C-alpha cells in the first residue's frame, strides 16, 4: 500500500558511469591489452574501479583466422560447410545480444544467457571481491542474481564490443525478516451499509537491517526462496525499529501505527505464509476446504484466519484461493477487534493513508464541537 | 521452529517470521567484451552455395555492428520518477 | 480504481503441490514407465491427482541409440554432418526451454510455444476431463490459454526432465458480462476553479456469476475478443446483483454507490466499446471529428457522449484518441447531472474511496453545526 | 502521481482499421500485385489510406523455385544439405513471428527484429510521408521508434502473410520540456509524531505543446535521450501554461497548485536530474558522500537539495542512492518551508488528492467553528 | 546553459530544464507482408536424411502457417481501461 | 442486438452490454517431460571438424542438464502481495 512513499534513483547510474570512463581517452585499449593472454582479467580503470574484464567470444580470431583467407581474392574456390555451421554457432551469440539490445534500448533486466552464460556468470561471481559465504549465496541464487543484474550496452570502439553487466551485492545477509499481511476490518451490522472499516497499511516485507526495519511496501518486490529474502534496498523506507510494536500493540505511544478507513464493507481473503485471513462481511459465502471432505469451517461476518493445516482450499464468494502448503506452526491471537472501540457517528469514514493518532484527533475534533455547542 | 505464523485478530493481519534476508545494497560492476573483427566487403564471384551462406552469415555479422554502432549515441535512459 | 480491494492469493500454488508429489519417494519411475509405450498418457499421483503425461521430445533415445556409437570409442572415426544438424535442431528445444527458466527463475507466463507448441497443446486441450464445448472454447482461444497459463520447472530426477504445465479452467462461461466506463462529473462554473467533481469508481469488468456479479476492478487485466471475456476470478470481488443499481439510479437505498470526490476541474476522454465519453472542463479544445470531413461535434463544458458511428476521431486538448470501429447502437440516456444536487460549500471535495451515503452523511454532519450554532 | 486523471483509448484502433479493410473484398490480391516488381512499394486503400507495403521475406519463390522439385515425386532422388541450411534459415524468421504472435495474442510491443529489421526499419521510415528533419530523428533513435511502434497479425488470406507495423509520428519536435521532481515537506518538531506534511503532486514532464502544456504524470512512461524527451500525448493531460506559475509561486491565485497532506514524516531522497532532494525527518541518518573522501554533507530534519557536483552518493538511513553524473548548472532557491504557514491543529492532514484554495477552504471552515462556537 | 537546474526550498520540489520534445502526436500504418506458399502433403518414400530435414523443416513451415490462421479470428484486443 | 452501449448524462458513465463470460475458475495440472540421457564426458582423440560440431552441442545438452539441476533447490516464487 505504502509504494508511493518511496523516494527515487537510477539502478544503473553505477554502470553508467563506467561506460563514460570506457569511452575517454581511450580506456579501451587498455583492456584489450589485458584480455590478450586471458579470457578472464582484473582491471584497474583511470577513476581507478578495479572491473573484472571478461572475453566471451573473440569472432576476431575466428574470422581472421578462418574465414579471411577466403574471401581475400581471387575466387572463393575453396569451402566447407563444416565452417558454415561452426561460423552461425558462433556468430549467433552477437546476433542474440545484439536482438536484446534493439528492443530494450541498449539497458537489459533480467541478464540473458546469451549476456552473460551460468559457466560465465559463477565465475564472475568466483572472481568478485565478497565473503566466501556471499559467493556461495549468489552461486546458489543465479536466478535472483540474474534478475537483480542490468545489462548496459557501451561501445563498439576500436575492434570491440563492449556492454556492462551490473550486478547485486548482498550487504545485508542472514537478518531478520518477516511479512505482515493485511486485511480489512468492519462492523459485523445487520443493516445495507452503515458499517464502518479500518485496514492495516504497513502490509509488506520488514527485515533488521543496521539497527532500524527496512521496510518493503511491495511486498510483491521481493524475491523469496525458503527461508531467503532478497531484495532491493531502493524499494524500502527505513523504519525504527518500534514498527513491529503494531502487531503486538496498536495503540502503543512509541510508534504512531499506519491505518485507513472505509465504509467499503467487502469481502475477500489474503493468503499468507501458513493459512489464510479472511474479511467476511455482508451475504458472502465464506468458505475453507479440504480436497477430499470438503467444506471444513465456514466463515462468520467479520475478520477471522484459518491454519493450512488439513486446508487446501479458501472460498470467498465466487473466489478460490489455494492455501500454501509449507510446514510451519500458526497462533491464533484472540483480541477484542480495534473498530469495536469506535463509535460510527464522530468516526472519520474515508481517511486514505492515516494513522492511529490522526483518526483520534479527528475523533476528539468532531466531538468537541457537538458537546461545546 | 523455522517458518512461523501469528494472527492477530483484534487487527485483522498476521505476521510470517523465520525468514533471512539478503538484502541488495551495492553493485559490483564487470566489463563482458567481443572481440571483432574488421573486415570490409570483399568482393568475389564465387557463386558457390558453401559460400553464399558464409556471404549471408558475413552480412548478418556486418549490419550486427551497424546495429549497435547506431545503438550508441546517446547514453543509457532508464524511465525514472517513481 | 477499486484495485486495491482485491484479495491476495498464490496463482501456482495447486502446480506447486504438483512438484512437492512428483519429487517423492519416487514418483518420478510411476510416470517413466507409463510413458514408454505411448508419447502421451493419464496417471494418477499418488496424492490421487488424475494428471495427464506427455513425452514431448525424447533426447535419451536419440544420444543412445544415434550419438553414443560413435563417443563409445576409442577413435570418432565415423560422423556425419546429417547427424550434427538433426542434433542441433533436437537438442534447441530443451536449450530454449532452459534459458525461458533462467531468467523467470522457473516459473514463465505466458507458456510459450517452446513449453508447450499448438499440437501439444491442442492434444492436451482435447485430452482434458472437460466439455465438449469447452474444449471448443479453447482450442479457439490458444492465445489466451497460454496468456491465463503457467509453467513450472520440477525436477530432473532419474534420466528425466519435468516441468508443470497448470491450464485455465473455465467454469462460467457464456454468462452476460458489461464493461462500465466512467469518467468525472464537475460543475461548469466561468470562474478559476472553485468547481466541484464527483467520479464514479465502480469502473469495470462485470459478469454475472452464480447469482452474485464478479466484478474485475482493473479492467486492463481481462482478455476480450469479439463478445467473449477472459477473465481470473482472483482479479475479482463477488458484490451483490444490486450493484447494477447505480447506473440506472445511483441514489437507490438497495445499493451504496461508489463514487470519489474533487475539485479536479480536468479535461479528458474515456474510449468505449461503441463511442466515447468527454470529460470537457476550463478553456479546454473537446471535439469529434470524421476524417474526411474534420469536425463533425464541438463539446461544451460538462460531461458528454459521441457515438462511434461517423466519428473517427476525438480531441481532448492536445490528445488525440481514435473510437473503435466496431457495429453497435448506443443510447444517450439524457439527464440532470448528479453534481448539481450539491451545494458547493458544505460539499466534501476530497472523498478518494467514498460512496453516495458518505458523502450525504458528511454533508448534513457540516450543515448540522452552520445551523445548530 | 496524478496518473488516475488520465483518460483512455485504443493505441491499436488505426492498425486495426487497416486490418478491416486488408479483409474485404478482396483487397490482398491488389497488395499482391503491388508487390511482384518491387519489393517495396506504395498502395491507396479502397479506404484511401496510402500505405507503404514490404515484402520482406519471400517463401513462395524459394519453395515453389527451389524445394518443389524434390518433392513432386515419385522419389525424393536429389537433395543437398547447402539446401536444406538455406531453408532452415530462410524459414526461422516466419517461425520467430509466429513464436512472437503466439504468446502475445496477434499484438507485439515493442516492434522485434524478426518482425521489422533495421535496415528495413530505416528504409521504411525514409519513405515515410514526414518532414526531412523528422526523418533524422526517428532514425537516430530507432531502438525508441521500436519501443513506441505496435505489430498488429492481420491475415493470411491467399499465399500472403499480412502484419500491420503501426509507427509513431511526432506532431510536437523540439519544443521546450521540463522535469518536476516533488518530495514531501514536513515539519521538524523534536515530539514522537505530531507533525504535518505536504507533497506537490504535480510531479512529472512537462512540455510545451499548443499553446498549453502536455503533462506527463507518470514520468515513468517517457524515454529520454539527452536532451531528448520522446512521448505519447496519451499518457498526457493537457494544461493551462500558468501550471508552471506553481514552481516559483505556489501561493498564486492564476492556479490551484495540487498539493497532497500527511502527518507522514517518512525519509527519502529523490535523484533529480542534476542533483539530489533529500526529505531527512525523525531519528534518520541523511548524508551526500564522494567515492574518495566519503560524507562530504549531512542533511538536517526538513527538505533539503545537493548538486551533484563532487557528489557521487547519497544515503538516507539504509538506501544509498547513485547521483546522475550529467554536466550541468543548478540553483539553490532558498524560501521559508510552505508548511511553516499553517497552524497544525486546523490544518487538514488527510488531503489525498488536493490543491492549495481547498486546504485553505478546510482550514477557514474549521476554524470558523471555532470562533463562532 | 543545456541541462539546468533549480531547486525550491519552500516547496520541496526541483524543475530539471533545458530539455527538448518528441511527442508521439499520430500513427503510420504500414502493411508488412510474407509471400508464402500453397504445397499439399506431398507423400515420397524418400527414407534420405538430407531429405527429412527437408520434411521436418517444411512440417514446421506448414505448422507456423495454420498457427497463424488459427491464430486469426476473432480481431485484436487490447486490455484497455486505465 | 449483439454489443450495446448506455451513456448515463447524470452520472457521466456508459455501460457496453452484448458479452459473454469465460471466467477462470479452476487449474488443470499437466506433468510435461523431456526424457534425456546419461552419458558421461566421454574422451576421444577426435580431431574432426564434424565430430567437434556434435562435441560442441553435447556440452550444450550436458551444460542445460546442470543449469536446470542448479534452477531446482529451492521451489518456486512467486513475488505475491497484491
Ligand atoms: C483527546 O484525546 C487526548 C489524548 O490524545 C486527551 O488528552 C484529551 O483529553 C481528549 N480530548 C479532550 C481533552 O477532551
Ligand atoms: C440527513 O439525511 C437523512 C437521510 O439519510 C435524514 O433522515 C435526516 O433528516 C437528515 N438530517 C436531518 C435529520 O436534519
Ligand atoms: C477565508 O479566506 C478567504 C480567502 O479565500 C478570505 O476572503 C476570508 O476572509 C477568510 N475567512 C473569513 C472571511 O473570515
Amino acid at each position: 500500500f505504502l509504494g508511493f512513499l518511496l523516494g527515487v534513483g537510477s539502478a544503473i547510474a553505477s554502470g553508467v558511469a563506467v561506460c563514460k570512463v570506457l569511452h575517454l581517452e581511450g580506456e579501451v585499449n587498455k583492456i584489450k591489452s589485458a584480455l590478450l593472454s586471458t579470457n578472464k582479467a582484473v582491471v584497474s580503470l583511470s577513476n581507478g574501479v578495479s572491473v573484472l574484464t571478461f572475453k566471451v567470444l573473440d569472432l576476431k580470431n575466428y574470422i581472421d583466422k578462418q574465414l579471411l583467407p577466403i574471401l581475400n581474392k581471387q575466387s572463393c574456390s575453396i569451402s566447407n560447410i563444416e565452417t558454415v555451421i561452426e561460423f552461425q554457432q558462433k556468430n549467433n551469440r552477437l546476433l542474440e545480444i545484439t536482438r536484446e539490445f534493439s528492443v530494450n534500448a541498449g539497458v537489459t533486466t533480467p541478464v540473458s544467457t546469451y549476456m552473460l552464460t551460468n559457466s560465465e556468470l559463477l565465475s564472475l561471481i568466483n572472481d568478485m571481491p565478497i565473503t566466501n559465504d556471499q559467493k556461495k549465496l549468489m552461486s546458489n541464487n543465479v536466478q535472483i542474481v540474474r534478475q537483480q543484474s542490468y545489462s548496459i550496452m557501451c561501445i563498439i570502439k576500436e575492434e570491440v564490443l563492449a556492454y556492462v553487466v551490473q550486478l547485486p551485492l548482498y550487504g545485508v545477509i542472514d537478518t531478520p525478516c518477516w511479512k505482515l499481511h493485511t486485511s480489512p476490518l468492519c462492523t459485523t451490522n445487520t443493516k445495507e451499509g452503515s458499517n464502518i472499516c479500518l485496514t492495516r497499511t504497513d502490509r509488506g516485507w520488514y527485515c533488521d537491517n543496521a539497527g532500524s526495519v527496512s521496510f518493503f511496501p511491495q511486498a510483491e518486490t521481493c524475491k523469496v526462496q525458503s527461508n531467503r529474502v532478497f531484495c532491493d534496498t531502493m524499494n524500502s523506507l527505513t523504519l525504527p525499529s518500534e514498527v513491529n510494536l503494531c502487531n503486538v500493540d496498536i495503540f502503543n505511544p512509541k510508534y504512531d501505527c499506519k491505518i485507513m478507513t472505509s465504509k467499503t464493507d467487502v469481502s475477500s481473503s489474503v493468503i499468507t505464509s501458513l493459512g489464510a485471513i479472511v474479511s467476511c462481511y455482508g451475504k458472502t459465502k465464506c468458505t475453507a476446504s479440504n480436497k477430499n471432505r470438503g467444506i471444513i469451517k465456514t466463515f462468520s461476518n467479520g475478520c477471522d484466519y484459518v491454519s493450512n493445516k488439513g486446508v487446501d482450499t479458501v472460498s470467498v464468494g465466487n473466489t478460490l484461493y489455494y492455501v500454501n502448503k509449507q510446514e510451519g506452526k500458526s497462533l491464533y491471537v484472540k483480541g477484542e477487534p480495534i473498530i469495536n472501540f469506535y463509535d460510527p457517528l464522530v468516526f472519520p469514514s474515508d481517511e486514505f493513508d492515516a494513522s492511529i493518532s490522526q483518526v483520534n484527533e479527528k475523533i476528539n475534533q468532531s466531538l468537541a464541537f457537538i458537546r461545546k455547542s | 521452529q523455522n517458518i512461523t505464523e501469528e494472527f492477530y485478530q483484534s487487527t485483522c493481519s498476521a505476521v510470517s517470521k523465520g525468514y533471512l534476508s539478503a538484502l541488495r545494497t551495492g553493485w559490483y560492476t564487470s566489463v563482458i567484451t567481443i572481440e571483432l573483427s574488421n573486415i570490409k566487403e570483399n568482393k568475389c564471384n564465387g557463386t558457390d552455395a558453401k559460400v553464399k551462406l558464409i556471404k549471408q552469415e558475413l552480412d548478418k555479422y556486418k549490419n550486427a555492428v551497424t546495429e549497435l554502432q547506431l545503438l550508441m549515441q546517446s547514453t543509457p535512459a532508464t524511465n525514472n520518477r517513481a
